[PDB]
């Protein structure tokens, strides 16, 4: 019932502001998930498909993102890198199963489409599920002034580049991950 | 020897650019795993340096970059300086003699 | 506050057994799965053994094959490998590895993770067999 809106949306956000849904008090059926070859990768690290048919419907989370073909391996426990300190940090606990499939078609045209967005400056890397949005200047080298950009003073964010005409590892893969819990 | 072959000796002058290459068999590379590689500094421990063919873990700088074309992957060094006389291994995973395969190490110094 | 340490390093005649230590802090040793590789003095790396999550799946390289015999304890966080009818080729610094972890796929079955490296080594002892 309440994720047929979550997989197929034509809008994903990109990965330094993503949209932490929550579904609620509504059966969920979860042989949607399963039982299709679509997705390039169904990783669960805690619990175990054909299994989740309990009472754990009390706020499943499920984060969204696009990032590249080969950087789904930092959305693993652990696994640090430079999307998974500054954007995504999973814990070293139950994430609830990190799905990514590719698509080279939907959120990549013949331009150069370059409009996902991702960190590569911040001090003090990510707590687990945590997401930052200030878009402030990163000021690693002189005396904090009001913003300059000329020289060791970078802008926060950086496109990718998502050209038809690159091989696997650089072509936009949505990744959605669940999350649950309990009270 | 080893089931992954790559070069045994390869180096430059400081501040250009070197491949290492590795290449492998449909076996293995070629099946859909991923190459890594690792950085052994001479008689220590060695430390990974490049993860699922192109990223990089916490602390290893932005010179160390690399690539997966199609069977054979390599791994590029921009900007080399003296403080990197170490070697270079690759590795992958192989589906026919289900284990971890390695290479046969890349001895990279400066001039 | 992470690292490796191990002992269990010396001079075995060809034929006798010993068995090998890996400790293990600095994290959680009791769901993260364990690798064990070998270097010989001069040569390159080479692959020895692999322990799962639980201790249900484990694998073994090609000149080991059989041989030799893995088994671990998440209690006091501590790695172990046995070994019997030794060779003269098994000269070599043993290191131990910190893996991944590891998935359930939608069969599923867990699955020894296979696209990740091992992130963080070990010390490594050397042993050393001789006449
Ligand atoms: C929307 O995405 C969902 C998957 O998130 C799909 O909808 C169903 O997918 C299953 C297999 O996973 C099929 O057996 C069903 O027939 C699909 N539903 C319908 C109504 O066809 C599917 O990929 C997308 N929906 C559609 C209509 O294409």
């Amino acid at each position: 019932c309440p994720f047929g809106e979550v997989f197929n949306a034509t809008r994903f956000a990109s990965v330094y502001a993503w949209n932490r849904k929550r579904i609620s008090n509504c059966v969920a059926d979860y042989s949607v998930l399963y039982n299709s070859a679509s997705f390039s990768t169904f990783k669960c690290y805690g619990v175990s498909p054909t299994k989740l048919n309990d009472l754990c419907f009390t706020n499943v989370y499920a984060d969204s993102f696009v990032i590249r073909g080969d950087e789904v391996r930092q959305i693993a426990p652990g696994q640090t890198g430079k999307i998974a300190d500054y954007n995504y940090k999973l814990p070293d606990d139950f994430t609830g199963c990190v799905i990514a499939w590719n698509s080279n078609n939907l959120d990549s045209k013949v331009g150069g489409n370059y409009n996902y967005l991702y960190r590569l400056f911040r001090k003090s890397n990510l707590k687990p599920f945590e997401r930052d949005i200030s878009t402030e200047i990163y000021q690693a080298g002189s005396t904090p002034c009001n913003g300059v950009e000329g020289f060791n003073c970078y802008f926060p964010l950086q496109s990718y580049g998502f050209q038809p005409t690159n091989g696997v590892g650089y072509q936009p893969y949505r990744v959605v991950v669940l999350s649950f819990e309990l009270l | 020897q080893s089931v992954l072959t790559q070069p045994p000796s390869v180096s430059g002058a400081p501040g250009q650019r070197v491949t290492i290459s590795c290449t492998g068999s449909s076996s293995n590379i070629g099946a859909g795993y991923d190459v890594h590689w690792y950085q052994q500094l001479p008689g220590t421990a060695p430390k990974l340096l490049i993860y699922g063919n192109s990223n990089r873990p916490s602390g290893v700088p932005d010179r160390f970059s690399g690539s997966k074309s199609g069977t054979s992957a390599s791994l590029a060094i921009t900007g080399l300086q003296a403080e990197d006389e170490a070697d270079y291994y690759c590795q992958s995973y192989d589906s026919s003699l289900s284990g971890w395969v390695f290479g046969g190490g890349t001895k990279l110094t400066v001039l | 506050q992470v690292q490796l340490v191990e002992s269990g390093g010396g001079v075995v005649q060809p034929g006798r057994s010993l068995r090998l230590s890996c400790a293990a802090s600095g994290f959680t040793f009791s769901s993260i799965a364990m690798h064990w590789v070998r270097q010989a003095p001069g040569k390159g790396l080479e692959w020895v053994a692999v322990m799962s999550f639980d201790g249900s799946i484990k694998y073994y390289g090609d000149s080991v094959k059989g041989r030799f015999t893995i088994s671990r304890d998440n209690s006091k966080s501590t790695l172990y490998l046995q070994m019997n009818s030794l060779r003269a080729e098994d000269t070599a610094v043993y290191y131990c590895a910190r893996g991944v972890q590891g998935y359930y796929d939608r069969s599923g079955y867990y699955n020894l993770d296979y696209n990740y490296g091992m992130d963080v080594w070990g010390q490594g002892t050397t042993v050393t067999v001789s006449s």
